[PDB]
């Protein structure tokens, strides 16, 4: 009857679950970057 | 009632694994500082040897 | 808040989520049934689902070998740890039981049976069944077939064979003894007769049969004995634990009943859906939200809150039922007088019978649970006698009377000589007054016909419904001419002309496609009628067997006849009741004419809902 039930908490949990991904993403990629710019240090270090 | 709130018990299960991963994107740097650093302990030592070498060599030349 | 889940139909929407509004649960939303898909049960759900299952059935298994079955109302809430912990030990206990009961028993009648032929057998060639020299073969013979078995043996072995046989009350068991090596020719020769070697079962069978008959007649005494305790053993462990397993037993259903809820709600099998909450608080309270005429009544309130179509209360058929029903009984000699008593049996409580305990502590045939529900019957049944020995003085009327009839009060002889209900003028009185209230249910059941089509709004069973009314008018009409003549009716002569075009008239309006079969409405009306003309004169008839069953069918009446009679009137009684009981399903053939015929009632057809019949049963 009320399809204002299921529609709104379908559409709060899809936005739930996207900034899931977003935060998860927004991670992966800076510790990739911390690691790969540490060791940067470590041959410009070494070589030094 | 809970609609909204309905989506703040979901958003507390997964805030949980989102940290369960930020204390292993910290386990992943601490081994990672502890290999980039013996990889110039390693340096370190064998630069010693050949600089101990250098002037070993140098004064039998003398 | 605690998530609850709710379900009803589509039909009640607005009845079902007015009632759940008030009754605790708050903030009632419905729900889609594409919304309620993706919510089934995960395997783990599932798991706890086929375990809660092996409890319930694994109850159902220890309970049944112990002793009887009994599913009480009463769970005892538990763990799933809890629960299997519970039924593992006395599972294995009782399965161990009655594997020894078993094989006692089976050992016992095996022995009682072949006792005495092995030992009469074993007798007969005692200590030369264990001899390589001497081969013996067991085998049973009948006092018929010896003499062909003896010829056929002596042909085919020659006289070198040895033939003995020794009695035991009936046939012979029989042996024959031949040589080693001649075993193949001794039989053949059994086999052609169509004899055959006896052998038992197991390692006895193998044995000597010294050995054999030893150890049955051992068997047949330690057996009997050491049943005995196995039994009492089963017996105690049934005693202290049966409810145990009871309590697992009620839990474990109502735990598999509620993930069995959840998986069918999550398939959208149910068409009309809420979702709501409710405090811890609310929980409990959403789940709680003259004696003839009021009793059953307040049953029923329960059924006037869930109506179905257009349909009005089930509640007009209980007072219709009341005076029809009371006017079956209407002795007073032997007949109303005899069934007072039997009232008191079932309203109170008898140890006259076997299958039935002590009825004060609902102990019945009956399931013992259903004995508890039929407690508000058995008054409705008490009211019936009582009112039927008031109705046996209204019969007492046309018979009693010390001037208008030829028979007194109670003459000095014997109670009651010649009935006196014969008279013609007497009889078809009663039967009128009778007739009378059928024809007020011909009209009260075709009026809320009409109103269920207008406020289910078919016009099809509102013009059909409106215009069958008719011809009940046609119908008493035509009657009058006859039953006055022309010395009264000739008031209705030229009214009923016209009332034959009501019939039609407006039946016509809605077409329909079997203008014939507007006979069988006619056909419903003429019943009640007759129905309540029978309910009269059959009830009557009762008391007119009770003639030569308790008063006057020996000599010309006399002190004699008082105790004489009596030989006659017990056998008469079961026969008397047996056709008594067919009037009292009168009121009950009457009401289904109209009530599955949809005459302001629920039926019409099939359909869910039960007959009045079975509403009755337990109220």
């Amino acid at each position: 009857g009320l399809i204002k039930s299921l529609a709104e908490k379908e559409k709060q949990l899809l936005e739930r679950l996207e900034a899931a991904k977003k935060e998860a993403e927004e991670r992966v990629k800076r510790a990739e970057a911390e690691a790969k710019a540490l060791l940067e240090e470590a041959e410009a270090k070494a070589k030094a | 009632k809970l609609e909204a709130i309905l989506s703040q018990e979901v958003e507390a299960e997964i805030q949980a694994l989102l940290q369960e991963a930020e204390a292993k994107a910290e386990a992943v740097k601490r081994e990672a500082e502890e290999k980039a650093k013996a990889l110039l302990q390693a340096r370190e030592r064998a630069l010693e040897a050949q600089y101990r070498a250098a002037l070993r060599r140098a004064e039998s030349a003398g | 808040m605690e998530k609850l889940v709710l379900a009803g139909p589509k039909g009640r929407a607005k009845e079902l989520l007015q009632s759940l509004q008030q009754a605790g649960v708050v903030h009632l939303e419905t729900l889609r049934p594409e919304a309620l898909s993706a919510y089934q049960l995960s395997p783990e759900e599932r798991a706890e689902l086929r375990r809660w299952e092996a409890v319930s059935a694994g109850a159902e298994h220890t309970l049944s070998l112990l002793g009887l079955e009994a599913e009480p109302a009463r769970p005892f809430p538990e763990g799933l740890e809890a629960a299997e912990k519970a039924l593992s030990p006395i599972q294995a206990h009782a399965e161990g039981l009655t594997r020894q009961k078993q094989e006692l028993e089976e050992e016992l009648a095996l022995a009682q049976a072949y006792l005495e032929p092995l030992e009469r057998l074993a007798a007969l060639a005692h200590g030369l069944d264990k001899s390589p020299f001497l081969r013996v073969i067991p085998f049973l013979l009948t006092e018929k077939e010896l003499p062909l078995v003896e010829e056929a043996l002596r042909k085919a072995l020659e006289d070198r064979y040895l033939l003995a046989h020794e009695a035991y009350a009936g046939g012979v068991p029989a042996l024959v003894v031949v040589h080693r090596k001649e075993v193949d020719q001794a039989k053949a020769a059994l086999s052609r007769a169509g004899v055959a070697e006896l052998r038992l079962p197991g390692a006895l069978g193998e044995l000597p049969l010294s050995e054999a008959a030893r150890r049955l007649k051992e068997r047949a005494e330690a057996a009997p004995r050491e049943l005995s305790e196995v039994r009492q053993h089963l017996a105690k462990l049934a005693r202290e634990s049966a409810s145990t397993l009871q309590s697992l037993w009620t839990r474990a259903q109502d735990e598999v009943a509620r993930l069995k809820a959840l998986e069918e709600l999550a398939s959208g099998r149910f068409g009309f859906a809420l979702l709501g909450y409710v405090p811890v608080k609310a929980k409990p309270k959403v789940e709680e939200a003259n004696p003839p005429w009021v009793k059953p009544f307040e049953l029923l309130v329960s059924f006037l809150n869930t109506p179905k179509y257009g349909t009005f209360d089930p509640t007009p058929v209980v007072p219709i039922f009341f005076p029809f029903w009371f006017g079956m009984i209407v002795g007073d000699i032997g007949y109303a007088l005899l069934f007072y008593l039997v009232g008191r049996w079932l309203s109170g409580y008898v140890k006259r019978n076997e299958p039935l305990v002590i009825d004060l502590f609902a102990l019945k045939l009956k399931p013992p649970v259903l004995a508890k529900l039929v407690y508000i019957l058995n008054w409705m049944v008490f009211w019936t006698v009582v009112w039927g020995l008031i109705y046996g003085e209204f019969f007492g009327t046309f018979l009693e009377h010390l001037g208008v009839f030829g028979t007194p009060e109670h003459p000095g002889l014997i109670p009651i000589l010649i009935h006196r209900i014969d008279t013609a003028k007497t009889a078809n009185l009663l039967i009128l007054l009778s007739v009378a209230f059928g024809v007020v249910m011909v009209f009260a059941g075709l009026i809320l016909r009409a109103y269920l089509g207008l406020k289910h709004r078919h016009m099809a069973h509102f013009w059909e419904g409106v215009g069958y009314l008719g011809g009940l008018l046609g119908i008493l009409a035509l009657a009058a001419s006859y039953l006055g003549n022309l010395q009264a009716g000739w008031l209705s002569a030229l009214m009923y002309l016209g009332f034959g075009v009501f019939l039609l008239s407006v039946v016509m309006s809605s077409i329909w496609l079997m203008i014939p079969e507007i006979f069988t409405q006619a056909g419903h009306i003429l019943s009640h009628i007759r129905i309540y003309a029978v309910g009269a004169a059959g009830g009557i008839l009762a008391g007119l067997l009770t003639d030569v069953g308790f008063a006057m069918a020996e000599r010309l009446g006399l002190i004699g006849v008082l105790l004489g009679i009596v030989v006659a009137g017990v056998l008469h009684l079961l026969i008397l009741l047996l056709t008594t009981l067919g009037h009292m399903l009168q009121p009950i053939r009457l009401i289904w004419v109209e009530f599955f015929t949809k005459f302001g009632f629920y039926e019409e057809n099939g359909r869910p809902y039960r007959p009045f019949k079975s509403v009755r049963e337990t109220q």
